[PDB]
């Protein structure tokens, strides 16, 4: 029979470690061709295999394929290479003879291109095959800050391009790219002045070491921080190597490790007849000398993947004429590879790492999410991306904390409170003011002419403005009420003019003495600085409206360590541009009190009167001191004009009738 | 005879078409030594070549094509940079020596990986000494850089960079790209900068100009680098990939540095091939058909002819040569060892290349001056001369530079305003003078008020400008001698004015009530002395306006200005305005309460009027040009007036009427 040579190109010398790896992928593979040698897929053909040592030096291993082509006869397709260099270069030379080389563990993007490499073909995923897979895992568990870290080699540098490549179009914030070369320990030093909560790391093996110590002198760990790493390291490698291993555990716990999944567990009959436990099973007791590979199973499914690619291009139409075009290839004929290339490309079938397909020179493989359980890594999710399913291992995920951490600094805003036990005993201070003006009132018509009836309604009218001063504030039952505040501060300014019109109409009238018609001109008088202050207040309406406003007081504290910050909040009756308007009503107030303290200085030689305008004049400018400097808090500020009001608003009735009922009940 | 064949390789196309200049070059360059029998008395020549378009799938081809047949070559000829790369990266297999003739790698000077090859092309790191000294000739220093992914772009970049750092120039912005020029220069034109340098091919060169003039980033301040040893017609071919016309192209390109280096002798000397450069170059003109000016490769063909004629030698020195294959190493070491002290005078000067390379002096400098190319100078490194012409045109002459900033002064009105306010000043000191003679000449309390009002008006004057006189920067000296001289003017003559009334308010209801009202008006001055001790004097500077209003010049425009003032001093001119308010007041009540004495009432009814009408619109405003010192001289000299010319009318009036 007619022998179809084919040729691989694999390390085979002790030299270097890679000579392991291909006899450790030899047994599979020739136990593959003695299946086909059982099966017997072909009559009259047999498939014969050279292999060739290569130890991925450029110079002899293009030495020994033009060795190849020089003295070997009309090989058929050629097999393998492993080491990136001569693969690169082989990729780009293999158009010069229009033939088709398939690897098995090229694992670098730059292949991705088919303008550069239409013949190129591989199974390994590759991996940017790891990016559907994280983002799948974020969503499963709601994370939205995070910090990237790229070491400056150009494998990690090109899967930093391809995060932005593969992330568009999601709610998802990139804050501290730092992408540092040989000093990742100022890099943690900027990714802790930035704080983000979940590291995406990108760098070697050694610098992990010497990272994770001088984190532990930042702290960087504990239950608030996730580490996504890339784990394919060989087995307890941080074994061998300023910073002890002490004082590395007990911070090298929770980091996440993203790898390939080797196998699968379906235990369903593929192509071959047979398990993968029952493939692994023959493959181990196949072997014995050889320490285990892990590349055997990607072997095995790409022999037979070629072996059905040509029989179904061996159908052709062309009987006789294939027959002879295939026995007599002088390297020459393209038609035959573009054939080739469309039944080897349109490959979809099932076999022992799942069902294979080929979307542009690449296999949809199976993604191994792990984490490091208690000393040593334990497969946790599983991914598979032609169906986008992200499986996980429920009972078998541990954490630090309770809850996969928030990521955002999260706030919570409550408005001033003020103290209840301050404002109680003001509230029971609330009513003896006035239930002793109601009495004085009755003590008057007992006399019974309107001076101190309008002096009680001043003092009535103040105590109730300070009960319902704070009243309004603190206690938000009653929401929509910084409308009204307002419409109680027009009654108080009333009760206010109406008692200091009773205090100054009385002086100027014994200035300008010192007859009833002129008893009604005063009288007439106070009403017209009430209508003025009446006019001032429909001007109060006009000029604002004095709404709601909330200042947002924002410092941001935690009482008890939790993240979920604290900003109170003040309401605020007025619109920021009365401050004219208010100025100039304390001018108003000021210049129609001053005349009394004037006068008082004046006839003091109405007795007590002038000391009384004078006791709460002082007490009323410094009540004003005192709110324009304040609302820094709102409860001293408040329970201070309280104690003012109460002073004041019943030291009026105390030192006009004090003396008056004494030497009236002798 | 013997034919010795020699292996060759010229790209007739691709990114560089030199090999169709320098394949007659070498023809010639073959028959010329095909001469002398005293160098090879015994062989001759042959030469074996093919075209590549620096594409490795034909170049591999054709080096098997070449290695795996008949007869026996033994120097190979590379065109291209990756391809010589590559060959002489696996050439070691067959103890072969190799000579390349275009590559400018830096990474190619190493011998470990390449200990057998040599190149006549010198580096492209001698464009960065000239580089920093025309950008040291005018100190710009936001330069953005974009380049072409590869490594014999970055290996420049990176040598600029450590070239730069110690100069002490930042690059700001540094882009990259592979084919895609719309999102690096949306970068571009989003990050507005002004010199970019560019490290591209020329087919991107005409697809990046399109999206420049697309995006519109060329014009006025921006200054394009590129390399110079493209053609001059190479924004006239037709390319149909792009829709861009060509004279909006033209008018895009125009008035940019292209640089280069020399490639020959600018001399006439002669070789041993007594012949010189300008007749080499007469006959190069000859036999091409084609234009130098459309052809390529031309300026580097006299580098391949003195690396024939130093071979030639070289085989001359090695003078049984027959028997070679690629197994044995004898007669390599011997013809390498023969070749390594090569050393001698060709068409282009001393040719030596067994160093570290780099051996030419002179570089050159041209730009684009309205449709053609043209000269600006020479230089040399190591003696540092750069030769100049002063031929650079520019936009209307300067050169356009990253971005300054003005510091402008906030202008005062020292102008007829400021002239009136003097001489009304001096009007009401003269007036004031003049009417105290009179009253001394024909009320001592009265004649310290007129002395108080006088210098209220003497005071008056010294509020300055914006900064005109000869002698400043004692602003705050002499603005708080001003100040401390109206406070104890203003206390005086308000003092003098208040006991008359403080005390005819007494008599309504001899030295004792004018000594305490004196020491009374003396309170002020301590007051002053304690605003004095703790915080005397600032001059502090407010940037009220903001910056860069200027309409065509990018030179940020920054007003400043200054007022005098204090550590803190806002609580202490309210307290002092509260206390002469409280006074003023005081009067202005006693005035109503007593009611010389009319005219004194009527006087103080005026100029409390005016003192609190004028002190808020001189504390609450800071526009001074024609609102806060016109409102308040306009305030201090109506008041003085006005009130010397009530508080002297009845007096010598009456005296005479
Ligand atoms: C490999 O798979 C198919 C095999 O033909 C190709 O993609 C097909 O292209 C044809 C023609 O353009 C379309 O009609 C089909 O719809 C495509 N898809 C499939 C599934 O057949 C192409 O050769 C390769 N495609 C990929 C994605 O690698
Ligand atoms: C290049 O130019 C061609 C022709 O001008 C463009 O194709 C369109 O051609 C039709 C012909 O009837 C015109 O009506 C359209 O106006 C053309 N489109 C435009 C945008 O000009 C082609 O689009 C141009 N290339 C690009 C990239 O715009
Ligand atoms: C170049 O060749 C010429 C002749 O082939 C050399 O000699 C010339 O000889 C004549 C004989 O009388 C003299 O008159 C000329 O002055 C010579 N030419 C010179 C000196 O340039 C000549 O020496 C050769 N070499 C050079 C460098 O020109
Ligand atoms: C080039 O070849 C010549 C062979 O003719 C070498 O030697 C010559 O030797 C004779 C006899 O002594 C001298 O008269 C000539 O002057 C020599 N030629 C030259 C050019 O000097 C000569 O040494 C060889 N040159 C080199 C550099 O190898
Ligand atoms: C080829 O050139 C000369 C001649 O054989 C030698 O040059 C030596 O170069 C090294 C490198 O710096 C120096 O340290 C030696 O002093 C040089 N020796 C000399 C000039 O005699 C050397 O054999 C070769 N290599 C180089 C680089 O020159
Ligand atoms: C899977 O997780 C849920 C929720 O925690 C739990 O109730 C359930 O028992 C888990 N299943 C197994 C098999 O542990």
């Amino acid at each position: 029979s007619p022998p179809l040579s084919i040729m691989g190109l694999m390390p085979l010398t002790k030299e270097v470690a890679k000579g392991s790896i291909g006899r450790g992928v030899l047994p599979a593979v020739e136990l593959a061709i003695e299946q086909i040698r059982n099966e017997s897929l072909l009559r009259p053909y047999f498939l014969d295999l050279r292999l060739y040592d290569t130890e991925c030096d450029n110079a002899k291993g293009l030495k020994a394929f033009y060795d190849a082509i020089k003295y070997g006869p009309n090989h058929l397709m050629v097999f393998g290479g492993v080491c990136p260099s001569v693969t690169s270069i082989i990729a780009e030379s293999l158009q010069g003879w229009n033939l088709v080389q398939l690897s098995f563990a090229a694992t670098t993007p730059v292949l991705a291109d088919k303008k550069k490499y239409p013949y190129f073909f591989r199974t390994v995923p590759s991996d940017n095959a790891v990016n559907p897979a994280i983002l799948k895992l974020l969503k499963h568990y709601q994370w939205k800050r995070v910090g990237t870290l790229t070491q400056d080699v150009q494998r990690f540098s090109e899967v930093r391009n391809d995060l932005t490549g593969v992330l568009y179009g999601e709610d998802i914030e990139i804050s501290d790219t730092e992408s540092f070369s040989n000093d990742p320990c100022t890099s943690v030093k900027k990714l802790k002045g930035n704080d983000v909560r979940i590291i995406l790391g990108q760098f070697d093996q050694n610098m992990a070491a010497k990272v994770f110590c001088c984190a532990y002198e930042e702290n960087m760990y504990g239950s608030k921080y996730q580490w996504i790493i890339p784990g394919w390291y060989e087995p307890s490698w941080w074994e061998q190597v300023r910073c002890l291993r002490k004082n590395l555990l007990a911070a090298m716990e929770g980091y996440i490790g993203v790898d390939f999944e080797p196998l699968s567990s379906k235990q369903i009959k593929t192509i071959s007849g047979k398990t993968p436990q029952q493939y692994e099973r023959e493959y181990n007791n196949k072997r014995s000398g050889v320490g285990p590979s892990k590349f055997h199973g990607y072997a095995y499914d790409g022999i037979w993947v070629i072996a059905k690619t040509l029989q179904r291009a061996m159908e052709t139409l062309h009987a006789s004429s294939r027959h002879q075009r295939i026995q007599d290839f002088n390297y020459t004929d393209h038609t035959l590879g573009r054939i080739i290339l469309n039944a080897m490309n349109e490959t979809n079938f099932f076999g022992v790492t799942g069902q294979v397909v080929f979307r542009n020179g690449e296999r949809m493989g199976t993604i191994k999410f792990t984490q490091f359980q208690d000393s040593r890594e334990v497969k946790v999710g599983e991914y598979n991306a032609v169906a986008d399913t992200l499986e996980i291992i429920n009972d078998t995920i541990r954490f630090q904390g309770s809850e996969p951490p928030k990521d955002k600094t999260i706030i919570l805003e409550q408005l001033r409170k003020i103290s209840l036990p301050l404002y109680s005993i003001l509230s029971a201070l609330t009513i003896l003011g006035m239930i002793m003006a109601s009495a004085f009132l009755f003590f008057n018509i007992k006399n019974r002419p309107y001076m101190n009836n309008l002096i009680i309604l001043g003092g009535m009218l103040s105590y109730a403005s300070i009960f319902l001063f704070g009243l309004d504030g603190s206690f938000v039952s009653e929401k929509t009420f910084e409308t009204l505040c307002t419409v109680r501060t027009w009654i108080l300014t009333v009760g206010y003019t109406t008692a200091f019109g009773a205090m100054f109409a009385k002086t100027w009238r014994v200035h300008a003495i010192f007859k009833i018609i002129k008893d009604q001109k005063l009288l007439v008088i106070v009403g017209g600085m009430l209508l003025i202050d009446l006019c001032i207040l429909i001007c109060w309406q006009a000029v604002d409206p004095l709404r709601r406003t909330v200042e947002k007081y924002s410092m941001e504290p935690d009482p008890a360590g939790r993240d979920i910050s604290i900003r109170p909040l003040l309401e605020h009756c007025e619109n920021t541009h009365m401050t004219i308007w208010l100025g100039i009503v304390y001018a108003y107030k000021g210049l129609l009190m001053l005349f009394g303290c004037f006068l008082a200085w004046e006839t003091r030689n109405s007795k007590y009167i002038g000391m009384s305008v004078y006791n709460v004049g002082i007490m009323c400018i410094i009540g004003a001191a005192v709110s324009f400097l304040t609302r820094d808090q709102p409860n001293v500020q408040f329970c201070i004009v309280a104690l003012v009001i109460i002073f004041c608003s019943t030291i009026t009735l105390c030192l006009v009738f004090v003396p008056k009922l004494i030497t009236l009940r002798t | 005879r013997r034919a010795v064949y020699i292996g060759a390789l010229f790209p007739m196309s691709g990114g560089w078409p030199g090999g169709q200049a320098c394949q007659p070059a070498v023809e010639m360059a073959l028959e010329d030594v095909n001469s002398r029998r005293d160098i090879l008395p015994d062989y001759e020549l042959k030469l074996i070549h093919h075209d590549s378009k620096c594409d490795p799938g034909q170049a591999t081809k054709y080096l098997y094509e070449l290695l795996y047949n008949d007869p026996i070559k033994i120097i190979l000829m590379p065109g291209c940079s990756s391809v010589s790369t590559l060959v002489a990266e696996a050439a070691r297999m067959w103890n072969l020596i190799v000579l390349s003739y275009g590559s400018s790698s830096p990474a190619l000077s190493n011998r470990q990986r390449f200990p057998t090859f040599f190149r006549t092309h010198p580096s492209a790191t001698l464009h960065n000494p000239t580089r920093v000294k025309l950008f040291e000739k005018w100190g710009w220093k936001k330069i953005a850089t974009i380049q072409q992914t590869t490594e014999v772009f970055t290996s420049t970049l990176d040598d600029l960079e450590e070239r730069v750092k110690e100069a002490g120039i930042e690059i700001t912005f540094r882009q990259s790209f592979f084919s895609d020029p719309a999102v690096p220069v949306k970068n571009l034109k989003r990050q507005d900068a002004r010199i970019i340098v560019g490290l591209f091919y020329e087919t991107e060169a005409r697809k990046v100009f399109c999206e420049v003039y697309k995006e519109r980033l060329f014009g006025k301040k921006y200054v394009w680098f590129l390399i110079g040893w493209y053609a001059d017609n190479w924004f006239k071919i037709y390319d149909p990939s792009i829709n861009c016309t060509v004279d909006e192209m033209t008018e895009a390109v125009e008035g940019h540095i292209t640089t280069e280096i020399v490639m020959l002798n600018p001399a006439n000397t002669r070789s041993i091939s007594n012949m010189t450069s300008q007749e080499f170059v007469e006959k190069l003109t000859k036999r091409l058909k084609r234009h130098p000016e459309e052809t390529g490769g031309f300026q580097e063909a006299p580098l391949a002819y003195d690396a024939i004629w130093a071979l030639a030698l070289a085989l001359n020195k090695t003078s049984r040569l027959e028997d070679f294959n690629y197994n044995n190493q004898t007669i390599t070491d011997q013809i390498y060892r023969a070749m390594n002290s090569s050393s001698f005078e060709g068409v282009s000067g001393h040719v030596v290349f067994d160093a570290s390379g780099s051996r030419m002096a002179w570089t050159l400098i041209e730009q684009l001056q309205g449709g053609s190319y043209k000269k600006i100078g020479y230089y040399d490194s190591t003696k540092d001369d750069l030769s100049w012409s002063k031929t650079d045109k520019w936009i209307g002459g300067s050169p356009p530079a990253d971005q300054t900033l003005v510091i402008k002064t906030f202008r005062f009105l020292s102008q007829k305003l400021f002239i009136s306010v003097s001489v009304l000043s001096s009007l009401g000191i003269v007036l004031a003078v003049v009417c105290l003679s009179f009253n001394i000449y024909n009320p001592n309390l009265n004649n310290l008020t007129a002395v108080g009002c006088s210098l209220a008006l003497a005071a008056v004057f010294p509020l300055g400008l914006d900064g005109y006189h000869i002698g400043r920067n004692q602003f705050p000296f002499v603005c708080q001698a001003r100040l401390w001289l109206l406070g104890l003017g203003f206390s005086l003559g308000y003092g003098s004015m208040f006991t008359k009334i403080w005390w005819v308010h007494t008599v309504f209801t001899p030295w004792k009530l004018y000594a305490t009202v004196g020491l009374l008006v003396g309170m002020d001055v301590l007051t002053l002395a304690i605003w004095q001790i703790v915080d005397p004097l600032h001059r502090t500077i407010e940037t009220f306006a903001k910056e860069e209003p200027k309409e065509d010049i990018d030179v940020s425009i920054l007003p400043q200005l200054e007022h005098c003032s204090s550590r803190k001093m806002n609580t202490w001119l309210g307290i002092f305005y509260g206390y002469k308010g409280l006074l003023l007041l005081l009067g202005i009540f006693l005035a109503y309460e007593t009611k010389d004495h009319r005219a004194v009432g009527m006087a103080i009814y005026n100029v409390a009027v005016l003192c609190l009408i004028t002190a808020p619109v001189t504390m609450i405003l800071s526009s001074q040009q024609d609102a806060a010192f016109a409102f308040a001289s306009l305030a201090i000299v109506f008041s003085s007036y006005i009130t010397l010319v009530v508080l002297f009318v009845p007096k010598m009036r009456r005296l005479i009427t």
